[PDB]
């Protein structure tokens, strides 16, 4: 009945905003309300054939929270000692008659697609492939701007880091690229600046953003500051660190943003972000992270129950 | 002059002593350059306005005269500060901290990979200038990075 | 209510006389009148950043006998091939808002109690930081030592092994200093005997204690005989050879031992317990395995539920 | 009025000052506890005569008064040594150094392991003496270790 | 003794434009009249802490022509897989008590350098120290263009591939940069450029260089083509594919080539150069990788004889 | 024909006082008139089964240096990497059918041994089998004291570390024990002492010899004081910490030593030798090492000549 059930979540890219506003007030509702029960009785395969436990656990726990019942794997590197015993369809196929759905993670992109023609009514729910989409991180990121800035329209959000080849982001500023007002701030280094084609599709919907060097200039004016762990193996020991320790985001770096300001980081961080922040009240990196419950929670849900209204 | 002075900055016993510090910039001094190291006397001041009154730190030591070459590396922190040689309230000499052609010992190349780290060898690097950087070369892993990049840590 | 609630589990040295007796309690009432619904709805993360599957197993399965569902995983050496890629403080922060409670094990010392101020309200249970704590085993120990003996005071005590580097001992021991009468008998070789702060820490409480060369003096003396493995990489081939098959147990040895003595391994073994044993009356170094289920369950209830009384 | 003999300094202005402190070991107190993380004066002077065998350090701060407590907390590395916070132009207070029940973020658990180490923590330890040395237990590692051993890598 | 007997050889930077001269001259006088006992009786430890079979063989043989004897080891040994074994002071310490000559490529940039503060009286010659120095590649690239152009002055250099990380590159266009009217034309995906560092010190010496998006463009006049390769993990697996356009030479575009021209590549070669190129005449990757073992060759000389006879 | 021309070389124990001496006189006659055919047209196989490039270095440098050709092999190679692949048995069969000489090292003691009774006349060195013998180690120690001190008797020799598990300690103190009045001075951990075993020795040749805690107390009169290092592993990682006490020599414990004393060490070093030591003209652990050129050498000169004049 609820418009998404029986469905699959594949790339962010395909979710209206009705669709989205559905999972978030789902969310939302799913956590002032815990339902224990409502998935009674369904088996869902938390199926990881690359491994990610952080996620892994997370959606796992959502599975629990509502009463249904788990079976999977994390075929890591010393599980994929096969490059061809076994195609991803095959496996899909088999797999597909044993449960209900199918919470999947892939190495590599189209993975989640492809197993949707091969699942047969069986719902997919991509966690991540390859460098391609991951819904599930999006959504959580959304759900937890809302809830702190109570809209996700009209908002200045900050996007530092790698955010060259940061997929949570390019999804993120898709995802909000669908809500009016809002202005964007990226400030990365040069060689891991935002890409063209989504400046361009902000272009396109005549959406306000500017790129700075440092977060200093815009932190005074932001509502978001979300923080990307850059890597050191997408530069080069002396580049990296001659910027590293640039786009850090230290606790004395606050001293003039919003009371309702809050900084996000879809973990795991290392540098990033300075230890003394995680006491400022900007912190929600984490509330973040527990909020990907309600978000993986509310998606299970939507999916696999008819009618819901909490 | 009666109007108004200071209790603090004295002058007294033989030995060679500096001047002009800045502040909370002074303390990182005596232990980067390896000071107390000695048992010799020396009496410090930190947070006194000079006759320059730029809130500065301070020295005082006691019969270790000073030379050219520590000198120079004195720069970067304190730039503009003064080693006047003293024999009891004697400055029978002085001079000033020109920025050095080196470095060693005392800094730490920002190269995760630069072997200087794990190896039983001093830090060495170069110094040139910029616009508003001064480059330093770590001497081994060969990587040039900007002064504020290196004292960050 | 009870004592122990909303608690965490660290080091058995913090351990009351109260608490241990009411844990214990517990055990051999949730042992007698299983109730496999009193943990419904409660989610508890198996961590284990030390794989111990023996351990995980026992664990989680006194996490299943409560009706409470279970998520984690065996982070083992070809998953720990991160070295510097997320802070225990910043997993523990971050698991911790998924789950009710943590159940971790660690490779090193610290642990458990390092979660601790990380975890919130979130309690967790250290299943064996490095080599320092592992109370879980202690209580078994224990458990199976009342339930067999009756009491845990005025008992004589025979500990045989690996004495040095025996932690599972080292805890046990001071465990027993807690309660009175009790003769002590540690038979291990030189280079592996008890440490000396034991021996102090039972010279301060007045408490009897003498050191053998073969368990076959004290045998005839003994109510609780307990076996400890040694290892050959704790000496040397030759070294050990010349004594392993010296301190190991067999049949013909317990001739003249008590009807009510009985022979313990917090297990595995390998050699110090002949297989011959295992058929004898005194062997009950399983019956203490299965033990370590009401000890680990009870622990579960009593930090989860807020009053219990069978 | 006028005998024969020479001087420079005397107990001057406010705020907690100390008194008696080992060779070598003043600079130390200033570094570990950070007494310099502010603008206050916070002038002293090593290796200087005031009552001893050989040497002797002293300290002087102003505006800021420790706590009747943060004392202990500092005492093990000066033996013998006194405070007399200094109240309102002078001598007001006379502490000395006693056994704190525990000591933070100074030491380290000498346990290549002792969970504290990549990890962001305050390291914590165990007061304990008994005759030939003084005890400590790792409050993460629960591994007890001598003074000593403790003060050193 | 000439000028380079008994000195060490790390950086290309450290060699003044006459000594270059030297090498050269040396080098192809030992391709005219070879010196199989010139290196008699001496001993060379060829050290490979970071392991590299052809750098290896290429210098090794270029050591048992000379007579000399070889011994050593590739990579990781006595101190691991990549952990602790000891300081590499120490190891340096210890061979070179022991043999004429040290030869060793690491992994980290200074090895070779800290090395010499070390070796006592004992040579040491860099096989690559990480990002850092190489000097037998541009030494054995540069013979190479001396020999196919006559000349290293008045020339037109043509650099293809990754510029930004190529090592072999930025010291190539630093060593050409110690000769006259020497023209530059740079090829490469912006992403990869090269570093600004390199082209400041290429106006400060007026030196004229000028970037390209296609071969084609200065195809022309070039009498160096120098092909390096991108390896996929330079960039997105697809950002590589996209811009993968012309950076990789097809024989296709070999027809209002130079005569004299050249195309080199210090290899492993990939896909940038396409096999049917390998037929015409201007292949010389392959040449220049045997010239290398003379450049190599006369390095050894150098060092260890000093009235260089030849 | 010499003592030992076609003799296998396995334990320090097959060798006669007389024995060591010729040696010895070799060694440093080929120190200063070295013979680079003496080993022409002789070919030894370098066996490593028990991979270890720093042995393996300074033997086969101390191979070259005689114009011997070698070949071999390190880790486990046509066998495995630790499990089935044939004998040694049927190994030295096969290889000793084509080399002048067998130089092994092993990881089980006896290995050499083993193979002598499999090497038809082909000799064989013992390079370390296990927890057995190491003969080229204790023969290198003797001759760098011999040449730093001028005797090998009437001396004070210390012995820090880990005495208990020292392979090249034993034997060091088994051999010096072949000579007249020397005094023994061991200073090790408790947990670590020198075996009872050859202290017994020590007595029953009327050998004097006095144990310590602390390097201080005997550093006074010592000629020649033997350092070694204890790995973490040998004791629990806080044990060591705690009696890491004075059993690592640093500089400042080195005023009123003895002007002819001598610090050795096999290496490599970890802690025990802090750097500041290699600077005083006491640290002989370097020319020690580089010194096992000339004893090895020496071997392989006795072993494959017979009327070895040099
Ligand atoms: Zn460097
Ligand atoms: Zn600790």
């Amino acid at each position: 009945a609820n418009p998404l059930y029986q469905k699959h979540i594949i790339s962010i890219n395909d979710l209206s905003r009705d669709d989205l506003n559905l999972v978030l007030a789902t969310a939302a509702k799913l956590k002032a309300n815990p339902q224990p029960e409502l998935l009674k009785h369904k088996v869902i395969a938390s199926c990881f054939f690359e491994a990610s436990t952080r996620t892994r656990l997370s959606f796992e726990t959502s599975m629990h929270r509502l009463g249904a019942s788990v079976v999977g794997f994390s075929d890591s590197a010393n599980t994929s000692l096969g490059k061809k015993g076994e195609t991803l369809a095959d496996t899909i196929s088999v797999i597909s008659t044993y449960v209900d759905a199918i919470v999947m993670r892939h190495p590599q992109e189209g993975a989640a697609r492809l197993a949707t023609e091969f699942s047969g009514n069986v719902p997919v729910l991509n966690a991540g492939d390859g460098s391609n989409q991951h819904p599930t991180q999006t959504l959580l990121d959304l759900f937890t701007i809302q809830e702190t800035q109570g809209r996700l329209d009209n908002l200045h959000v900050a996007m530092v880091g790698d955010l060259k080849y940061g997929r949570t982001v390019h999804s993120l500023t898709q995802a909000l690229a669908k809500f009016d007002g809002n202005r964007f701030y990226f400030i990365a280094p040069d060689a891991l600046a935002m890409p063209q084609y989504i400046l361009d599709m902000l272009d396109e919907k005549g959406i306000a953003w500017s790129l700075h060097s440092s977060i200093e200039e815009v932190m005074a004016e932001v509502d978001i500051l979300y923080m990307t762990r850059v890597q050191k193996e997408r530069l080069d020991p002396s580049e990296y660190a001659n910027v590293k320790a640039q786009f850090v985001l230290r606790a004395s770096d606050l001293h003039n943003a919003k009371a309702n300001m809050k900084v996000l980081h879809p973990l795991p961080r290392v540098d990033e972000i300075a230890t003394d922040v995680d006491k400022t009240p900007h912190a929600w990196y984490f509330q973040q992270a527990g909020n990907g419950i309600f978000a993986r929670q509310a998606l299970l849900a939507l999916v696999l129950n008819r009618d819901l209204v909490l | 002059m009666t109007h108004d002075n200071k209790l603090q900055v004295e002058a007294i016993k033989r030995g060679t002593v500096i001047d002009h510090i800045p502040a909370q910039i002074g303390f990182k001094l005596l232990s980067l350059f390896k000071l107390t190291e000695t048992d010799q006397r020396i009496t410090i001041g930190l947070n006194l306005p000079s006759g320059e009154m730029g809130r500065k730190d301070l020295i005082k030591i006691e019969n270790t005269f000073l030379s050219e070459d520590q000198v120079d590396q004195l720069a970067l922190y304190a730039p503009q500060a003064t080693v006047n040689r003293i024999d009891n309230y004697e400055v029978v000499g002085k001079s000033r901290p020109s920025l050095p052609e080196r470095i060693d010992n005392v800094l730490v190349c920002p190269n995760s990979n630069c072997i200087s780290h794990a190896e039983p060898v001093s830090s060495s690097f170069a110094v040139r200038k910029r616009a508003n950087d001064i480059a330093l070369k770590c001497k081994y892993c060969e990587k040039e990075f900007s002064h504020n990049v290196v004292l960050a840590n």
